[PDB]
RNA sequence: AGGAGUGGAGCCUGCGGCUUAAUUUGACUCAACACGGGAAACCUCACCCGGCCCGGACACGGACAGGAUUGACAGAUUGAUAGCUCUUUCUCGAUUCCGUGGGUGGUGGUGCAUGGCCGUUCUUAGUUGGUGGAGCGAUUUGUCUGGUUAAUUCCGAUAACGAACGAGACUCUGGCAUGCUAACUAGUUACGCGACCGGUCGGCGUAACUUCUUAGAGGGACAAGUGGCGUUCAGCCACCCGAGAUUGAGCAAUAACAGGUCUGUGAUGCCCUUAGAUGUCCGGGGCUGCACGCGCGCUACACUGACUGGCUCAGCGUGUGCCUACCCUACGCCGGCAGGCGCGGGUAACCCGUUGAACCCCAUUCGUGAUGGGGAUCGGGGAUUGCAAUUAUUCCCCAUGAACGAGGAAUUCCCAGUAAGUGCGGGUCAUAAGCUUGCGUUGAUUAAGUCCCUGCCCUUUGUACACACCGCCCGU
């Protein structure tokens, strides 16, 4: 019946907020002079993960996201 | 694969009772009075007793379609094998359901309670009814809850005629303050065959039958066929 | 009124009573 | 809620197929049993039609655990519009007579 | 009058107190306290400590092709393979998100706001019109001096006469039918074929049939017969015949209670709360905690008994599930055991099952003492159900071996297949009965009465009460 008063345990756990990223330039290096495109990240090798997608580049190791395939780096 | 027969009639009394709840919430308003489940080679058929059946089968039979389409979709009959009738009330006036819904209607309408007791009692009566009982309770008048009782006629109460003799409902309205309870109490008259009421006779009551006139012959006569 | 002959017997002696005896007659 | 936009769009397509939907009242079950190959949570069935009730295209009841909900001619003409069908389309509650 | 008791012991349970992070709380005379079907490991769950989720409809504005959604790793969890948070950077694509309104649901409050249901007054015998009579009138008579009854049940008196609800009648149930209907999901006779010494065959098979078993219809008991007592009435007592001369339940009036229940409900009105939530999941605590007080109980204190073998009889019934996982078990084998492993039957008058119950019966050993009575407490092992068994779920084994020698004041329940012994089923139930609800089995002592105690009814009488004695009211 009384007050929670649960100021004991953390102080409000903040809730997470996404980052707002503008494009998805750094993915696709065109910018050839010649309209030739370069992919700048690897592609998933998932069947449901086809020419779509890729993969993430940590400061180790491959991710997906998708189907959370990961490859180290190694 | 198949279930013992307890079971079995366990489960068919399971579903008439939640189909006929799930009617009376549907068709409360339209004089809903009870089902009957009639089940035939293949098929089932749902007669629904109410006072209005028109209401109840909807503009050209649509709502009574949606019916149907529920219980096949609740209860997992195969698709095209139930379906649903609709018929009337023999006599409104010796329903205690439907003279429980009309007056939960008329209260729900801003009735004066005793204005519409009194109008569901003159009615039952004038049905034919032996007797009859409605009581309405709650705050009938302020803050404080009250009961108000109206009898006309023969009630009996005890032993097994109650269970043929008298008709009984119970019913709740939701008015702004809370919750009204009404019980109607219908006593139906002997009817010897025509559904008016009972067939048996009260277990107390002895007619005896009038002795026919005769006249004690004077001298013997013997006659010749 | 049979309004009236309700309202006063659901309460005889009651705030409105004076008024529905006098309808009454 | 939240849902994939294709749930949504089969629940709208079975209301509008017969005009009608039962769904039991639990959020804990994994597959509604009519809509049960397309891997359509219960939850989303209740809280879909919901949505539907509140903006007043179906009507609803309920009796032992149970939601039925019945399509009105207004959720009739928004249900047509949202999947685009032909006006000549119409539920099965409204044919047969 | 008595029987069995219990109040004394130990234990099991519910209640208070104490304790506690929390020991969720409802209900304190009958009318709370083995009650909430309340046997809580999780769940349940309300309580405590932590931590995710939105399952915050809809309408109005912002933001928007990127609104917003998941997420592998390391940190971190001040428990987790919680992308909960950070770090990191892919992913999903209008379903959301951010505000304002507005909703929603809570086993949050209020049972003194309510409905419904239940309990109680009260299972008592009470209650009420119409017409008539009496009163100016509220009102009264009817509804009674008296006999009689379980009964306001009747008889009888009679300004009352006719009636109605309640009681009775009624329904279910227990007893009887060699009469009727008829049975391979019940049998019995008879006859064949077998196995043992005419006999014993729950050995095999098929005619008779219905006594036994089932379950339908009908019958049967009415105080009917006889003798007494009575107004010679209503009825009461005894006896014959008879299966039975009072089987047991169910339902139950008018009117009332501030009785219990918002913690049974998508029953509910008003409040409270609603996103670091009183919503909801998920870990872990609790609900059991123990100086003590109080209820219902179980096991005892032995020989009218314990032990060990042997023998032989029931009834009520429940069995494989919507979700829903979880059934009852024969037979074979393995293991003291609890169990385990294979194989079948049964959705059931079909299989468990011919339900091979316990007490009891027969024999054995003990030998009057805390004894071989009695089994609390406690140690060490072994299994089973479960996702987890520690605060020890339950079960098995071997050990240990407490009080208790018949219980003070004070109290309960009982009149015949009854009390009391004794097992068995149903509920609860993954695991489980010292509870409860039913069933048989063995089977009494005493009574056929009374207002003495305790109530509760009347009737007359008194009242200054009428919110009705928890009243009213007087003086300093
Ligand atoms: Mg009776
Ligand atoms: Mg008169
Ligand atoms: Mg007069
Ligand atoms: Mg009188
Ligand atoms: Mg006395
Ligand atoms: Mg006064
Ligand atoms: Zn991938």
């Amino acid at each position: 019946k009384k007050r929670k008063k649960k100021s004991y345990t953390t102080p409000k756990k903040n809730k997470h907020k996404r980052k707002k990223v503008k494009l998805a330039v750094l993915k696709y290096y065109k910018v050839d002079e010649n309209g030739k495109i370069s992919r700048l990240r690897r592609e998933c090798p998932s069947d449901e993960c086809g020419a779509g997608v890729f993969m993430a580049s940590h400061f180790d190791r491959h991710y997906c996201g998708k189907c959370c395939l990961t490859y180290c780096f190694n | 694969v198949q279930i013992s027969k307890k079971r079995k009639f366990v489960a068919d009394g399971i579903f008439k009772a939640e189909l006929n709840e799930f009617l009376t919430r549907e068709l409360a308003e339209d004089g809903y009075s009870g089902v009957e489940v009639r089940v035939t080679p293949t098929r089932t058929e749902i007669i629904i007793l109410a006072t209005r059946t028109q209401n109840v089968l909807g503009e050209k039979g649509r709502r009574i379609r949606e019916l149907t389409a529920v219980v096949q979709k609740r209860f997992g009959f195969p698709e095209g094998s139930v379906e649903l009738y609709a018929e009337k009330v023999a006599t409104r006036g010796l329903c205690a359901i439907a003279q429980a819904e009309s007056l939960r209607y008329k209260l729900l309408g801003g009735l004066a309670v005793r204005r519409a007791c009194y109008g569901v009692l003159r009615f039952i009566m004038e049905s034919g009814a032996k007797g009859c009982e409605v009581v309405v309770s709650g705050k009938l008048r302020g803050q404080r809850a009250k009961s108000m009782k109206f009898v006309d006629g023969l009630m009996i109460h005890s032993g097994d005629p109650v269970n043929y003799y008298v008709d009984t409902a119970v019913r709740h309205v939701l008015l702004r303050q809370g919750v009204l309870g009404i019980k109607v109490k219908i006593m139906l008259p002997w009817d010897p065959t025509g559904k008016i009421g009972p067939k048996k006779p009260l277990p107390d009551h002895v007619s005896i039958v009038e002795p026919k006139d005769e006249i004690l012959p004077t001298t013997p006569i013997s006659e010749q066929k | 009124c049979p309004e009236w002959m309700d309202d006063f017997e659901a309460d005889p002696k009651g705030k409105y009573a004076q008024n529905l005896l006098k309808k009454l007659i | 809620m939240l849902m994939p936009k294709k749930n949504r769009i089969a629940i709208y397509e079975l209301l509008f197929k017969e005009g009608v939907m039962v769904a039991k009242k639990d959020v804990h079950m994994p597959k509604h049993p009519e809509l049960a190959d397309k891997n359509v949570p219960n939850l989303h069935v209740m809280k879909a039609m919901q949505s539907l009730k509140s903006r007043g295209y179906v009507k609803e009841q309920f009796a032992w655990r149970h939601f039925y909900w019945y399509l009105t001619n207004e959720g009739i003409q928004y249900l047509r519009d949202y999947l685009h069908l032909p006006p000549e389309i119409v539920p099965a509650t409204l044919r047969r007579s």
